[PDB]
């Protein structure tokens, strides 16, 4: 626009929170579907839903991670990454059922002299592969659900050989997208790339996706966020560059059914 | 209103260009694929396009019966020490690999299922005895119904379970089943557990397998030879073919690139190197 | 209750048609019609919030 | 009777 | 003498119909139509002489 | 039996109900062949005593 | 009504909770005002309010107390008594501001051979008198706010003589309504009486009352519930009768403003 | 001829 508006400069406001950016590469709406509340024709639990609106549909910033030349990649699951986030988390643990969409904003700035490219992928049902070749489908609830810290990818598969006290965790190999399929094809999932010369952020608007209208948020993650270095970090001629990556995520149109006492999960 | 068998778009003739319009330049960071066609970057002629995508519609891509299991049964001499073998199979498309890989291009699906049964038999002992023509009973035992413990126990009455009595040497048996999921679609992937581990409860008590939903998702097929024991032993195999008819699919996925290892997405050490050597500047 | 549809005739020797009658109450028993629809790939190829004009800069 | 597509 | 009825279509790929012709004189030979009726449970759930109004006291 | 529905004792939302009782009609409940007996017969050698 | 409807037989339903009673003495709506949300013409904080609706506007049952011949009376403060009640309490501690109305249902059944009468009073700004004659207005936050356990009245004023480590609690004398005014006049406050021969419950619907449209629920209690034996418990010829008293209270039309991190109060 | 339900 002749009044200055740009693809690269955006402002997002949800609840009492605002994000600004001056180096965006537009933003993505997964499968072209904006988040919505559950329609009566698709409804299933009959009790009056709780809809926290601004109390939960606001931007929550997770712990900042660090990108280096040896970084193989990071992953988070939703709603798991937000289970301890203010009133969203409370609403989640107090109800049997819950559904939610999300605005995911990945942040990573650097300088005109740095280079590198992060693939930011939102994957529906992001089932990851386990560390075991003695027992399949064995990753424990606690290890499958890291909360906000997330998990990481590895360049090497290493099988858990402790049979007496097994680690019971994922071993997500990066070129296999942590799930036995080639990473070069992950672009069929809703994505953006943070290529440092071009943009300093990724924004993905995710609808609630599932084979059900509503489900157990505590038992099941709907979306996975996978961030992998498609082109490695590099800067000037420093051997050990570092730049931070921050995730800020906002629940959208979230509603909950089946209110009771609060869930107190075994997380360690 | 565009149908799967419609011809694709014609190529329109296009000439030389010198402008500020830059179709060739783009920015994949946005997450979009550049929608170009040849006339955007070269001079084209007019072509009337006749080709269609009819054979790659979701229906056409899946419109084939695939083998999902082989069930073994027998009918021995009455004098044997070993029990007459009847088969029990937990219904699934994950015991074989080809249909599984095709369905797993997608996260979710809906379809009516056609099951076709091919039945073959043979002799085993270097005998000279014969056997009269066998009838097989294929009983569907849905989750909750009594699973047969013996080839001849009360469950084979089937008052309510659906059963097929197949006669050997006749056309392969076939039935259809509706979309029977308890969800609005079949989940090819379930990133979750069937149990929440609670703090106030023991770890064993809160535990469950990763990615597994209903333990007995769809029940079992139980197959037997209905004929009584025969002096000469005959062994038979029932091959099961699954075809997804009237199918819908959602959320595309990269296909399985390393060998399947169990019903989940797990992989085995030593199978993780699908790609072969090829030099960057070698055609 | 007969349904009459046309064949897309490939090799040739008017419209040639074929006939279909459903014999069963359950639609699950029906054969596949193969009368299927196509859609535009945009939800996967162009999932961006602002409409893309291919002759224009993707970034402005 | 007859449908026609 | 053909009977044409509609299928309740569950999974999808207008009204889809199916056709039925009875081949025998005896109705006992016919297949089951499954075109069945429902009724209210009242003769078993509310067999009381005085009509029950659920917001009111059952005993007055 | 008290003819209650959820909106009688809790707050409910509007739901458009699609489920039916088609498979539990008396006809559908019984629409299966059940085994009621097994009859045994034979055909022996002519020389048999039985 | 000729179809059987009675003053004495009521059903109350809020959220996923229902109360029934067969021995009511009608119910009271304090000052004739039903609870309402804050109107735009009276609004003050400008941020979008949170309105939890069924998640918080439901019946919460507090710990049951016991009525005996030596009971002098009990008191609770609102919202304090509900500060730990499910999502109402969460919403309260996450927000600077909050307002709420309440349905208060006091429960106490006995038998046709028992007797006694409880005065159940809802008092706006129920300021109680302290235990000290060395320092006025000295009751600590912790002692002023018992939460759901509430507090009790006494027949005797006893001044705290420990000057070195003062108790800093209330000393609410029953005939003085715990505040220096005569109990026989407490009937000018919205009330009901549970007189055992007549009724087994009291129901008071309380509007949000205050000199402001909204306020700090954590700093300030709007209503006090005071229950005093106007006529002592008695039964047959037993010297030590006991009957339980249960309080069930539901927030109504509650809304909150000023969302931030959660308040973690010093309560002991 | 044809009945229709
Ligand atoms: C007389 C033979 C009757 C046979 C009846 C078979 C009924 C059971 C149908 C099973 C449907 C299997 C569909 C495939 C698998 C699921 O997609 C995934 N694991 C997700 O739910
Ligand atoms: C519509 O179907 C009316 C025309 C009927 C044409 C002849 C039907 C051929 C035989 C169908 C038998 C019924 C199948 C159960
Ligand atoms: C009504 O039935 C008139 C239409 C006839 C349609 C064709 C009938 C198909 C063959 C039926 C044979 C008779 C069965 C004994």
């Amino acid at each position: 626009e002749a009044c200055g508006y740009s693809d690269r400069v955006l402002q997002l406001t949800l609840g009492n929170s605002t994000i600004t950016t001056q180096e965006a590469a537009n933003s993505v709406v997964a499968y072209g579907r904006w988040p919505e509340y559950l329609r009566d024709s698709e409804a299933n639990p009959v009790d009056q839903p709780t809809e926290p609106d601004v109390a939960a549909c606001r931007f929550y910033t997770l712990d900042t991670v660090s990108w280096t030349k040896e970084s193989r990649g990071w992953w988070w699951k939703l709603p798991d990454a937000l289970r301890d986030m203010g009133l969203f988390g409370q609403n989640m643990y107090y109800h049997y059922l819950g559904r939610s969409g999300y605005t995911v904003h990945v942040q990573c700035n650097a300088s005109k002299f740095h280079q590198g490219a992060l693939g930011v992928f939102a994957v529906p049902e992001m089932c990851l592969a386990g560390d075991s070749n003695t027992t399949t489908m064995y990753t424990s609830y606690q290890n499958a659900n890291p909360g906000e810290k997330g998990g990481t990818f590895t360049g090497t598969f290493t099988p858990d050989n402790n049979q007496t006290s097994p680690a019971r965790r994922f071993c997500p190999v990066d070129y296999l997208l942590g799930n036995g399929t080639l990473l070069g094809n992950a672009f069929v999932f809703p994505h953006q790339i943070i290529n440092l010369r071009t943009n300093n952020c990724a924004t993905l608007v995710l609808p609630y996706v599932n084979s059900l209208s509503i489900d157990s948020m505590v038992k099941h993650n709907n979306w996975g966020i996978a961030i992998l270095p498609l082109a490695p970090l590099n800067f000037a001629s420093e051997s050990s560059p570092e730049i931070p990556i921050t995730l800020t995520i906002a629940p959208m149109c979230c509603e909950f059914n089946g209110l009771r006492n609060i869930t107190l999960p075994r997380l360690q | 209103a565009a149908t799967s068998r419609d011809a694709l778009p014609n190529t329109e003739a296009s000439g030389p260009t010198h402008s500020k319009e830059i179709p060739a330049l783009t920015a994949v960071e946005t997450g979009a694929t550049n929608p170009l066609v040849p006339s955007d970057t070269v001079q084209t002629r007019h072509v009337v396009q006749h080709r269609s995508r009819s054979e790659s519609s979701i229906e056409s891509f899946f419109a084939r019966g695939a083998c999902v299991t082989i069930m073994t049964v027998d009918n021995p001499a009455s004098t044997t020490n070993k029990d007459k073998l009847f088969a029990v199979w937990k219904i699934t498309y994950k015991d074989t690999v080809q249909l599984r890989r095709k369905l797993e291009f997608f996260t979710y699906s809906r379809f009516d299922m056609e099951l076709t049964f091919v039945v073959t038999a043979n002799f085993t002992e270097t005998n000279n005895g014969h056997a009269l023509n066998q009838v097989y009973q294929i009983m569907y035992v849905p989750p909750g119904a009594p699973v047969p413990e013996k080839w001849d126990d009360y469950t084979w009455q089937t008052s309510s379970n659906p059963s097929i009595f197949y006669t050997y040497g006749t056309a392969p048996a076939r039935i259809s089943v509706p979309y029977v999921g308890i969800s609005n679609a079949y989940s090819h992937f379930y990133d979750g557990f069937s149990k929440v581990p609670l703090k106030d409860q023991s770890a064993a008590l809160g535990d469950s397998l990763y990615g597994a939903a209903s333990l007995n998702d769809f029940g079992i097929l139980a197959v037997r030879v209905v004929n009584d024991h025969n002096p000469t032993k005959v062994t038979s195999k029932i091959r099961v073919y699954l075809k997804p008819k009237h199918i819908r699919v959602w959320c595309p996925r990269p296909p399985r690139a390393v060998a399947y290892y169990g019903p989940g997405v797990d992989y085995k050490d030593g199978t993780l190197t699908p790609l072969s050597t090829k030099d960057l500047t070698t055609y | 209750g007969a349904q009459v549809s046309s064949q897309k005739v490939g090799a040739h020797e008017s419209t040639i048609n074929y006939t279909t009658i459903n014999y069963y109450r359950d639609s699950a028993s029906n054969a596949a019609s193969k009368q299927d629809f196509s859609q535009d790939p945009s939800k996967f190829t162009e999932p961006i919030k602002d409409v893309l004009i291919k002759t224009a800069p993707m970034l402005n | 009777g007859s449908s026609s597509t």
